């Protein structure tokens, strides 16, 4: 857990980046066949 | 014991600078220190932690 806490700060930054990427992917899916695909 | 008490009341009232009060202060300080370390470490580890 102490080692994991250092890992967790790095992971939290990675997780925020991943969440932003996921939101962008969801917006792309939302954007006819294209509207249905978006 | 053979002693009868109509009403018995136990309460959390402490006078200033009591021996018991010092122990309570230590408990608050220890909890605060853990909270202070946790808040500072998370704030230090992250960038501009809110």
């Amino acid at each position: 857990q102490a080692i994991y806490l250092k890992e967790l700060k790095q992971s939290i930054k990675d997780f925020t980046n991943q969440v932003s990427i996921f939101r962008r992917d969801y917006e792309k899916n939302g954007p006819m066949e294209r509207l249905r695909r978006f | 014991d053979q002693m009868i008490v109509h009403f018995s009341m136990d309460g959390d009232y402490i006078w200033k600078e009591s021996n018991e009060y010092k122990t309570q202060e230590e408990i608050r300080d220890t909890k605060k220190a853990l909270i202070k370390e946790a808040m500072r470490k998370q704030e230090s580890e992250e960038p501009g932690a809110n």
